[PDB]
RNA sequence: UGGCUUGUGGCAGUCAAGCGUUCAUAGCGACAUUGCUUUUUGAUUCUUCGAUGUCGGCUCUUCCUAUCAUACCGAAGCAGAAUUCGGUAAGCGUUGGAUUGUUCACCCACUAAUAGGGAACGUGAGCUGGGUUUAGACCGUCGUGAGACAGGUUAGUUUUAC
RNA sequence: GCGGGAGUAACUAUGACUCUCUUAAGGUAGCCAAAUGCCUCGUCAUCUAAUUAGUGACGCGCAUGAAUGGAUUAACGAGAUUCCCACUGUCCCUAUCUACUAUCUAGCGAAACCACAGCCAAGGGAACGGGCUUGGCAGAAUCAGCGGGGAAAGAAGACCCU
RNA sequence: GCAGUUGGACGUGGGUUAGUCGAUCCUAAGAGAUGGGGAAGCUCCGUUUCAAAGGCCUGAUUUUAUGCAGGCCACCAUCGAAGGGAAUCCGGUUAAGAUUCCGGAACCUGGUGGUUCUUCACGGUAACGUAACUGAAUGUGGAGACGUCGCGAGCCCUGGGAGGAGUUAUCUUUUCUUCUUAACAGCUUAUCACCCGAAUUGGUUUAUCCGGAAUGGGGUCUUAUGGCUGGAAGAGGCCAGCACCUUUGCUGGCUCCGGUGCGCUUGACGGCCGUGAAAAUCCACAGGAAGGAAUAGUUUUCAUGCCAGGUCGUACUGAUAACCGCAGCAGGUCUCCAAGGUGAACAGCCUCUAGUUGAUAGAAUAAUGUGAUAAGGGAAGUCGGCAAAAUAGAUCCGUAACUUCGGGAUAAGGAUUGGCUCUAAGUUAGAACUGGUACGGACAAGGGGAAUCUGACUGUCUAAUUAAAACAUAGCAUUGCGAUGGU
RNA sequence: UGAAUAGGGUGAAGCCAGAGGAAACUCUGGUGGAGGCUCGUAGCGGUUUGACGUGCAAAUCGAUCGUCGAAUUUGGGUAUAG
RNA sequence: AUUCUUGGAUUUAUUGAAGACUAACUACUGCGAAAGCAUUUGCCAAGGACGUUUUCAUUAAUCAAGAACGAAAGUUAGGG
C-alpha cells in the first residue's frame, strides 16, 4: 500500500503556516510576585485577536514600556475587559473576577482559566473561549494539590500553578453553532492539519487499511490496540467500552 | 438567522434569532449611559462613550464566577 | 469461422393391421422403418490470432419454387352454392396496427387476400447504434480475506479523401 | 447472532394449540413479490381498435425486520415513467427558389505512400482464384461520377492461452 | 503559399541626456549571514548581555578646522511588501523623444540675514532690555492598525452673443455650423468636542440627543466639496489684410453667460457578528499674557546668496513580425483609459475622436454537402417530441392541495395598448376618436393541466471514452485522551 | 498578501404612530435592518448538435448550456520532490 | 444465590466534598378563588377578617365569546 493519511503529520507543505503574524497567542508574562501594594500590575489596553485561539484577547500595561512597540504582554480575556480597571496579583493576593493569582491563595471549587498545571508553563490550561478547569484538591488533600480537569481524570501537581480566576471570554462556539464548511475552514489555517475527512471504508485498502470488498465494509479491524505501527493503528484507538 | 438562512432546520434556524435579540440592542453602561453597550468584542460588553470596563465572566455583565467571588 | 456427418431430428414414400355408420387408406393410422435431406438441434479442434466488429429495422443491388393469390384441368362418403382433395405451371401481386428489446410469444380492425427456401440474411469507407466483448456505484449468492458468481441492477469512443 | 420433525378444530377447507427432537438459545413494533423472487403471460379490477405500464390489489415471502437503524415528513434540481389540452418537416410527400463550391482556369506546390498482374461460369486445389484446367468473354486515345468486391487509410487482434 | 517597384530577409550606421519616473527603511507571508556546540551529518542554537547606538568627564598630539585613546551611563535587541516609507507642471524641437535635451515657471538636499515658555542672573520696571554659559521627549497615555451591512443632501443637456455661407434642384439670411479658454495663493464651508454639562427644543422625525435660544468658570474652537480673489501689465482663437522675388515670407483680429451624475463630502450616525492586526521615521512630549477684544514669536518660521545632485535602465515592442505555440501556424498573453441619441446598466441600436479588408485569380454557377418558402393532414414517423410548433411586454381583474408557518402565485381563467386630441399652460393618470395584416409593429419578449422517487438544502469530481445513488455538509454520539496527551 | 462585481427587486429583527379591543387578539401607515434575500454584467463553469482527424493547437473549430457577497473567483511572492 | 471481602470490606472515629430533604414541633391547625403551600433569617410584594367611624351614592349582580394562569407525566436546548 501507498503513504497513510495520517502519518503525513510530522512534516508537510499542509504542516506549516503562519507563526510570527501572531502578535502573541494567551500565556501570562511576569506579574509581580509580592503584592506589597503591588509592583508589575496595571490596566488593560486594547482588545485584540490573535490567531491560533479563535477568540478575542488583549494588550495590558504595568510599570514597563507598553501600549504598542513592545511585543509580548497579552492579557486574557475575561467579560468585559478594557480600559479603566486594574488587574492585580501576587501570592496572597485578592481574590476577584479577572485578576491572575494562585491555585493555592483561592479555597476549593473556585473556577479558573488559563491555568498551568506542569512546573511552570506560563499558561496551558483554557485560553481561549468557553474553557475554564475545575481546582478542587485542597484541605483533605494536604501537600501535593489536585487540579481535577474537567472529563473525569487525573493530574498531580506540586504548587504548580498561577491562573484567571473566571469563566472566560466568549462563548459562541457551542452555544452558537456554524452555518457551513468554508467559514468552518477558517480553522484550518490558523491550524496546521488536513481537512475535512473521507470515509476509511470508502478509500481503498491500498491507500488507508479501513477499506476492502467490492460491498464496502472495513477490511482489517475498527479496534485496533495502543502499541501498533503507522497504518496499522487507525480507527478507534483502544475500544475499551463499546457503546 | 438572516446569516444561516435555509441552512439548518426548524429547531434552529428559527430560534436562534430569539438568542440573537437578548445579544442586540443599546444599553446603558455600569457608570454613564449613552446609547453604546451592545456586543462590541465577541463576549467583551463595551463602551464607546465614556471608555469603561465591566467584570463578570464570559456572557453580558455578569455570569457564575461574579455570582461567587463579586458576592461574598 | 469454413469443412464433414445428420448425432439430436424434420419431411415424404410406405409395411397397414386397426376405427370411422358398413368399411386398410372420405377421414383417422397401432407399430415404426427405408431412401432422401440438412430446418429442430449440435457431435468434431479438420482449417484459422502482423483482426474472424453484434442484433431488429430504414434505404437501394438477385435467383429458385419444398406454391399464399392470379391462367388451365380432374375427382369425392359435395344439392346449386357453401365444403373437402389432387395434377399442369414461376410472368405478375403478396396490407394496416397493438401487446412484447424483438420476428418467436400473443391479440385486434379490415381487406380480393396477406406464401415457402437459399443467397457473406445488399447490409457499419450507404444507415440507426435501442439489440451488442473492458473501466464510477449498489443488491442477492459464495469464500478466512484482498474479492468472486453459468444471478440481477446504474453511467460509460461508429475515424477517413476508394 | 435470531430452528427441525409429528399430530390436531362441524363441512369444502384450514391449524388455533399440543407433543417430540436438536442446539448456546430461537425475533418485536411496522412493511412486501424489491438495485434481491427459481416459481409466473401468477391472481384480480380499471384502462386500450390490442394495453401486462397508467393503476387495482392478490398472497402462492426461492430468501423482509429497529443504531455503519426502523419511522414522522416541508422546501429545492442540465436527474426517472404515464395520462391530459393546444400542436408540431420527424414523417406522410415532395416540390421550388437562394447563398458557396463542384464543372473550369492561373500560379506556386502537400500527404503516409515502391508485388509480375487485373473477366466470368463450371472443375481440381495451401481448403472461398481476374491469376491454375476447359469453355464463354475481354482493343486503344480521355474526362465527369459512385460506394459492392478485392477488403483501403493502419497498429505485430478486442476474443483467446503461455 | 503568387506578382513584387517591397521587407525586421539582406547590409551599414545613428539615436535613446533624471535628484526629477523605478533602483529604501521597517511590520507580515517568508528568508539570510556568521561561529562553536548539542548530535551521525543535515541542522538547530547563539545574536536577546557585551554586540549596535547615544550622552557626560579626563589626557597627549595637530590644525582654517580636526581626528584619537582612556573612564562613566542597567531600564531597547531576527528578516522581507503590493498594503506602511522623497519630487512636477507647461511648450518648442527632433530621421527619434523628454515632469530628461532645450525655453519658461516650481519643489526636495549644504554654505548668507531676523526671536517664544518652564527655570535663573544683572540692570531697569506698569515697563522691558541684555554680558558670561545653556546637549535637551527609550513614557503615563494616545495614534499610525484592517469581518459583514443600510437611509441621506448637493455636482446637466442647452441657451445667449459674435463672425461667415443660402447649396448644382423647386427654394431658403432669427437655418445650420464654427467660435464661446487657462497651474497657485489668499479668501473661508459639512462633520467633531468643555456644549462633556444640560434648562429648553432647530432637525420628515420615534430623540434622553444635538441647535436657533439660554446657562456656567472666564468662555468657545479645529477640519473642510464649493464660492470669492490674485496671477495674466499679458497670451490663444472663428476669420482676414499685405509684401510678392509670385518660388516664398509675414502681419492683423471677435463673443464670453443661466436651469444639473455613481467624484469628494459620512469608519461618525443606524444597526448585526466570525470580533478587527504590527512597526521604524513622525505625531504623541501637559500654555502663559489681555475678561474675551487684541497682538507676537517658537530645538519653529521668515528673509537671502552660491555651488553640486549620485548610479544605471531609458531607443522600443508590450494581443506583439521584438513576448509566445520548434514555425511568417485559425494560438497562448498581465493590463491602463470611458462622447451623442435610441433601449435599465456596460444587452441591443449607431456615429465621433479615430482606424482599417490578410503572401494568387476569372467566368459559368451541375450531381452532391452546406439556407428559406408552401397545399392538405395533425403524430400517424425515427433508438430518439432529438428536431419543430404554441406563447410572450405594460396595466387591471381573477385563481388550486397541504406545511418543518421561511413557503406555493407569473397556476388555471380573461381584458387592453402606440400615435393624435383633451383633462392642467409643466410628474402621471383619466377621458375621447379613427384605421390597417398587426400598436412591443426593425430590434426585443413565459407553454399549460394531472399523478409519482431519492440525496435535507448550497457543495466536491476522474487533465486524452464513466458529472453519479460515490464523497463532503452545518449538526450529533461513543472511544482514545490531563496535554510533558492521543497521534 | 495585492486587485475586481456596474445595474435592478424584496425585507424579518429592532422602534414608533393610527383605527380597534374589557384586556389581549385584530388592523392601518411610517421609520428601519440581518440575507447561499436575490439578480445581471465583470471574474469564472461545461448539457446538446454539426463539421474536422494526412488539418490551425500532439483532444481543434462553429451553433448551444451554468454561477456571481457566497463553502466567491484571480495575480504575485515563497516553501514542500518519488 | 448472584453480589461485596485478606489487594483489609462491614465498621468505628477523625477529616474533606457533593446533592436532596427539612424528623421533632404537628393538630380534630391556619392560609390560597382552585391547582397548591412545612428549618431559620432578610428584602420586594398580595389578599382576607375586626373596630369606632369617616365617606362616593346603584357605581351592582351574572356572563356565551375572549384573555391570563396550569399538579404530575411527556417534548426541545443548555447544565447538574
Amino acid at each position: 500500500g501507498r503513504v497513510i493519511r495520517n502519518q503525513r503529520k510530522g512534516a508537510g507543505s499542509i504542516f506549516t503556516s503562519h507563526t510570527r503574524l501572531r502578535q502573541g497567542a494567551a500565556k501570562l508574562r511576569t506579574l509581580d510576585y509580592a503584592e506589597r501594594h503591588g509592583y508589575i500590575r496595571g490596566i488593560v489596553k486594547q482588545i485584540v485577536h490573535d490567531s491560533g485561539r479563535g477568540a478575542p484577547l488583549a494588550k495590558v500595561v504595568f510599570r514597563d514600556p507598553y501600549k504598542y512597540r513592545l511585543r509580548e504582554e497579552i492579557f486574557i480575556a475575561n467579560e468585559g475587559v478594557h480600559t479603566g480597571q486594574f488587574i492585580y496579583a501576587g501570592k496572597k493576593a485578592s481574590l476577584n473576577v479577572g485578576n491572575v493569582l494562585p491555585l493555592g491563595s483561592v479555597p476549593e471549587g473556585t473556577i479558573v482559566s488559563n491555568v498551568e498545571e506542569k512546573p511552570g508553563d506560563r499558561g496551558a490550561l483554557a485560553r481561549a473561549s468557553g474553557n475554564y478547569v475545575i481546582i478542587i484538591g485542597h484541605n483533605p488533600d494536604e501537600n501535593k494539590t489536585r487540579v481535577r480537569l474537567p472529563s473525569g481524570a487525573k493530574k498531580v501537581i506540586s504548587s504548580d500553578a498561577r491562573g484567571v480566576i473566571g469563566v472566560i471570554a466568549g462563548g459562541g462556539r457551542v452555544d452558537k453553532p456554524l452555518l457551513k464548511a468554508g467559514r468552518a475552514f477558517h480553522k484550518y489555517r490558523l491550524k496546521r492539519n488536513s481537512w475535512p475527512k473521507t470515509r476509511g471504508v470508502a478509500m481503498n485498502p491500498v491507500d488507508h487499511p479501513h477499506g476492502g470488498g467490492n460491498h464496502q465494509h472495513i477490511g482489517k479491524a475498527s479496534t485496533i490496540s495502543r502499541g501498533a505501527v503507522s497504518g496499522q493503528k487507525a480507527g478507534l484507538i483502544a475500544a475499551r467500552r463499546t457503546g | 438567522t438572516g446569516k444561516y438562512g435555509v441552512r439548518y432546520g426548524s429547531s434552529l434556524r428559527r430560534q436562534v434569532k430569539k438568542l440573537e435579540i437578548q445579544q442586540h440592542a443599546r444599553y446603558d453602561c455600569s457608570f454613564c449611559g449613552k446609547k453604546t453597550v451592545k456586543r462590541g468584542a465577541a463576549g467583551i460588553w463595551t463602551c464607546s462613550c465614556c471608555k469603561k470596563t465591566v467584570a463578570g465572566g464570559a456572557y453580558t455583565v455578569s455570569t457564575a464566577a461574579a455570582a461567587t467571588v463579586r458576592s461574598t
